[PDB]
């Protein structure tokens, strides 16, 4: 099982981003997608899940109206695209599969970094 | 629902078994998760199901408690463990909790 | 018990076998009945500690019996 | 499929021409008297049957007691323990039976426990007026026995509350039965369109009884317990002893059995006992699976079988059945199909239902009438437009009548 | 046998459509107002239109009474007492409220006398705005009206748990009715194979309405109480007031009756409101029976009718039948089988549905058209061949083209 | 009243009559309401005989109006 | 009217064979060890599978403590209240469970409220292993799971009382489904009788499913809530996606459309979810009336559709059938009806089942079949008698062979 | 929440549209336990105090266990 995530990303503030993650070793729709943030010294901050067999997603009550979550069955990768970035947002962002069969997170990407900034 | 780490740091030396407590507030069903994220890295599978040992871990982590608290004990310490440790849930959404660091 | 089955490909019909049988030919009646009684309107004056469920699930048994009363002779159906 | 041979009877004759009877002014005395001392009796009646009887609660012995010290002793102060909680609890039984008979209007099935217990039960067949085998048998299926009861109201008086419970006999025990299934047969050419069906009707179940079979239709009228089965009267059609001869062999002179046709094929499936039928055609998909493994079998087109050891899953087209797990012996008796001596050009078109007899004259009869009126038409071309009526020696020439000119 | 006949539509659309009603934020206020201090109002709606509301239950203000002592005397205390009395009892009916709403999505088949009492019920069709004819009748009927009533959860709100009880309107009463019960009707020839079927098709129930006789093709949606019979109109189909001609006669020209034809014969029975038909047809044994006196009558081959009067049980092939009791004038008329005036040879097979003159046309053109070949075919062998076209003036010689040479 | 039936051979059919009508053709929509209250859940921080079954019953309470604010449109099925 | 096409098959079979697994005499004494101080566990049996527990009540701890201060010899020594509190409470649970198991022998209808709890349901939703997905479609839907849902008594050990529950699992999500309806057509022809009807069968439920259709021809067993619709596949039938050309084309050559025939012609209707459809023919009144204005329209003879825009109710001959209310947009599309491209005199009368190109191959072959008959009587005429055999040379005057004198 | 209804005059027909899915292809067999305990026999000297209850509502457990070992043969 791999996870592969895009490169770093700087972006204006009040601009919007897209991070991509690619999966690669088993069944793509048989397991649904989740992103996971991360600011620097502070504790992780669960953001939403979108099931690719279906396409329905789910986002959490803090990040409701800025955040997208989109499939590629045809490249079995997964985007989510955050609007309206705001200073504080400045953190890193997991791509991790869930298991229906486990209630738990068994496989994690590389991580991606992104910093909003006017300079 | 609301988790808490009542533990939120500890420091000891080699050799020794530590325990580290979870607690919630609401309906958690019986299934909880504990995660290690080793500095600089994504973190990995210790804890699933609340008292099923992941494979290829070494065996002396444990899970264990029923109810509304639920414990992590490691039974001997070892050089190669000083990281931090997690705890997770699914009531309805999801939620991480503060977490405790291993210093030494 | 032996319970087999035989399937016939050339009609394409399954049977099964050895199940021993049991039948219904005709019903019995058996009247039955409980005793029962009015109830005293004249119950007692104002309450104190064990003397309001004596009319509470009392009253209830007065209507109980009424509506009882209601179906007097129209015949039911089947 | 043969739900519209059967009759009609009223389910609850006996017991409200019991309740009527009872009605006569007299019995109600006549019963409350003779249970004074007792709590079991047999009383006949005055048109000259007599019936056995019950009593189930008596709330009047408990009343009648505590209604001094509710008035003439003790008016409104703290009477004591078992006078607060008891008189809760027996009021409820009543409540409940109230709501149960005001909700169904009379009439109430199956018999739930508030109406009459177990050990009321277990009296009344104990002193049942039967064999002993039938008790043996009753003892072990009450709640069968509550599923196939009626209970009936019937009176109310100066202080008596009765009803009627109605309890079934079973007269006829240990026969042989068994169980007949049946699935869609169809031609397998390859072309739409021209596809004949047929299938077997007289699927349910059968039973032995005095040297005749009872034919069960509704496979919802008959219950299964343990490996025996429970079924009744009312819900069955009368049949000779060589029905059965139709399982064996469909062409025996003997007896004839029941078909039905049609020009329309759908893939389905069929669960027996111990083992599926899959009738699978045109182009879907039908496989059998086990659970361990994945899928086992993948069938062709046209009917086939398979046995319950080895296999869980049935996945037909879309859907998914499951079978069943009992524990038992199969076998798969070979042969050829039947549908395919038959010809396509003149099979009947469809029937609600028939039988193979009436099909075979029908087909007979088809090809009889071509037969006459293909060989008619075989001597087209013998036939000669008739001579005018004017007594011409007209002389049959060149297909007409001529005038003869040749040989004159 | 009439099922495929039938309309269909939403049972509960009036109250859908007031629920509905209902969330338009306007009428909330209103109707928790309009009911301040009182039980009962008359409260219009947004729409356009006014109904009845009843409040049958109050929490809130025994709720504050007893928080009070709950919480502000003595804060936590044992004191408080008869409390229980007042806590288990209201609790109870909430309770089962939503349990018995929770069960079956909220919309019961029927009303539970938990949802509302026989007192609460009677205030209702005491208000209801109707004459009195309509308020006599559901008087004396209150374990019918339950029956055919619905309850719809509706709405909740900060403090207001509303929900709809639907109830029946009846428009027409008092104009008499009929019923109708249908039997096999079979040749009674000994050979098998050799017999056809006919029966009839219209049983059930019939009611004037404004001089058009309605229908109830299925007579389990019908309920009875002694001698009124209780009936829907959702289940009914317009018919002219000819239909009880083929009561009495079939072969009327104005109207045309309805038959069923098939080639199927079992012996079997249907019981009637004071009597049995038995239909006994070939190999098996039919026997009327008394109580006290064992077998009173042996039928024969067709079917006949015997009276509850001194009989009151059937037999029918392995099958115990049991009879009404009640009581009535029987009345017996005799006839001749109809089934004997058609042929047997050209007989039609079998139709899910036919009509007396349907089955006329096709026995008149199946005759006609087997006549008219009958009549062409009759003259075949009296026919010679086309001569050869050779210039040759053939005479008819021995039934044949031949070069003449006997008279030239 | 009187019950009479009628049999007739020729069509072996048998009909009767006596009944008096009583049919449905109109509906009516009376709306029935039932009261609630806020029952705050905290009203004691100690115990007695009755406060124990208090509690429990009132929980009781606050679960059966949770679980009935849930069916919030539910689309009601015939 | 496809009801009989369907399979039949078992529902309950996965728990029968769950309970046969759960007879290993060590199977659950291993649940107990599995279980012992934690709740909800996951446990592997030996037939090799990953089943789900789950322990809901719990008595063995309260009686232990609650008993010794009543059993031992402290002559019963009542001390206070709590003790009845805390067990006459508990009981009743266990008491409606045997309840409920005894009325319904074995299997019982939809989970009750007793045997599950909500709390304790969506305990249990969280505990099941399945996709994220299928969270909110059935947690919110908690009404209409219970009614999809079975429970199987399985057996009673030690100290230790099991029964399995079914669960649904739902598998395909957010596809476009339809509704289909028909209706009665029939032509006007002035004499009664004479006239001819036709319909389509299809009615009922349409889903696409893994690129082919599921059709479910019992309309009474599948769901609504809001927009969705909620039936399983055990009822259904798999057709290929190009059926649905029949809703916009009646004579594709795609796919053949089901429809059947009767001469038989009443007037009804059909209240779809946005309007009213109605068929009124003869001489009945039809009429939709609003429920303010009054009548707004009469129906002409024939077939008709209503919106729901600004109609209440609708009324043929007698009876009357409300309107759904819901907000939407309908589209009236004009056209001519089929019936009257069709022959009285060669038109297929009665029809069970029968495709559309099944009705124009029967036509064809019967109107060519008049017309070859028709041509061959077109002969007749054409043919003289056969002269003698006796060898005479006779000529065909006036179609007799009479001795050749007329020329000769 | 997008309902819509197309009327076929040529077959006398209606089609709706515009409803979602919602198909039942599996099912989960979950097991559900409930404790219980053997429950002693003893008798009391005397329970006419307020100690009647508990003598008479213990009866019925034992015998609604009764009741479905009866049963258990399912």
């Amino acid at each position: 099982v791999q996870l592969v995530q895009s490169g770093a990303e700087v972006k204006k503030p009040g601009a919007s981003v897209k991070v991509s993650c690619k999966a690669s070793g088993y069944t793509f729709t048989s397991y649904d997608i989740n992103w996971v943030r991360q600011a620097t010294g502070q504790g992780l901050e669960w953001m939403g899940w979108m099931n690719p067999n279906s396409g329905n997603t789910g986002y959490a009550q803090k990040f409701q109206g800025r955040v997208t979550m989109t499939r590629q069955t045809s490249r079995s990768t997964a985007y989510m695209e955050l609007s309206s970035l705001r200073s504080e947002d400045t953190a890193v962002y997991y791509c991790a599969r869930e298991d229906w069969g486990s209630a738990a997170f068994d496989s994690w990407g590389q991580g991606t970094m992104v910093t909003v900034s006017s300079a | 629902i609301q988790l808490t780490q009542s533990p939120s740091t500890l420091s000891a030396s080699v050799n020794d078994r530590v325990t580290l407590t979870c607690r919630a507030s609401q309906s958690i069903s019986s299934w909880l998760a504990w995660y290690q994220q080793k500095p600089g890295k994504a973190p990995k599978l210790l804890i699933y199901q609340a008292s099923s040992l992941q494979s290829g871990v070494p065996s002396r982590f444990t899970g264990s408690g029923s109810g509304t608290e639920f414990t992590l004990t490691i039974s001997s310490l070892q050089p190669d463990d000083f990281a931090t440790y997690y705890c997770q849930q699914f009531n309805s959404y999801w939620t991480f909790g503060q977490g405790t660091k291993v210093e030494i | 018990q032996n319970i087999t089955e035989e399937f016939y490909q050339s009609t394409c019909s399954a049977v099964s076998k050895g199940y021993l049988s049991a039948l219904r030919t005709g019903w019995y009646t058996s009247v039955i009945t409980i005793e029962l009684s009015n109830i005293k309107e004249n119950k007692c004056n104002g309450t104190d500690a064990k003397v309001k469920l004596i009319k509470q699930e009392l009253d209830k048994y007065k209507n109980a019996v009424t509506e009882l009363q209601l179906l007097m002779q129209s015949t039911p159906a089947t | 499929f043969l739900g519209f041979l059967l009759g009609v009877g009223s389910a609850i004759a006996s017991g409200v021409a019991v309740c009527k009877v009872l009605h006569l002014e007299g019995e109600v005395n006549k019963i409350k008297s003779a249970l004074l001392s007792t709590n079991k009796a047999v009383v006949s009646l005055s048109n000259g049957v007599s019936v056995l009887t019950f009593k189930v609660l008596d709330l009047k012995n408990y009343i009648d007691k505590q209604l001094l010290p509710i008035l003439n002793k003790q008016s409104c102060s703290i009477s004591n323990i078992e006078t607060v909680i008891e008189f809760q609890q027996k009021n409820n039984r009543l409540l409940e039976i109230t709501r149960e008979f005001s909700v169904n209007a009379g009439v109430t099935t199956p018999v739930s426990t508030y109406m009459l217990t177990n050990s009321e039960l277990l009296s009344l067949i104990n002193d049942m007026p039967i064999t002993n085998d039938q008790k043996k048998l009753m003892s072990n299926n009450v709640q069968i026995v509550r599923q196939q009861s009626y209970s009936i109201m019937c009176i109310i008086k100066e202080e008596v509350l009765a009803y009627v419970v109605q309890l079934p006999l079973y007269g006829v025990i240990d026969t042989p039965c068994w169980k007949l299934h049946t699935s869609p047969l169809c031609t397998t050419n390859t072309k739409e369109g021209s596809n004949i069906c047929l299938t077997r009707t007289d699927r349910g179940w059968y039973c032995d009884n005095a040297g005749s079979v009872s034919f069960f239709p509704q496979a919802e009228t008959c219950k299964v317990q343990s490996n025996r089965v429970f079924c009744d009267t009312m819900n069955s059609l009368t049949l000779p002893s060589e029905v059965n001869l139709c399982n064996v062999d469909i062409f025996n002179p003997k007896y004839d059995c029941k078909i039905m046709t049609s020009k329309t094929d759908v893939s389905s499936s069929v669960i027996t006992s111990l083992g599926a039928i899959v009738s699978c055609y045109g182009k879907t998909k039908c496989t059998a699976s086990n659970k361990n493994r994945g899928i086992i079998k993948t069938f062709s087109n046209g009917c086939d079988y398979v046995s319950n050891k080895g296999v869980d899953t049935v996945s037909v087209g879309n859907t998914l059945y499951y079978v069943n797990k009992q524990e038992g012996k199969s076998l798969y008796v070979k042969g050829e199909p039947i549908i395919n001596f038959y010809d396509p050009l003149v099979f009947p078109s469809d029937e609600f239902d028939a039988s193979i007899s009436q099909v075979n004259e029908k087909i007979n009869q088809s090809l009889a009438f071509i037969r006459k009126s293909d060989e008619l038409l075989s001597a087209i071309g013998g036939y000669i437009p008739e001579a005018p009526r004017d007594g011409q020696a007209y002389v049959r020439k060149d297909g007409e009548w001529v005038l003869l000119s040749t040989f004159l």
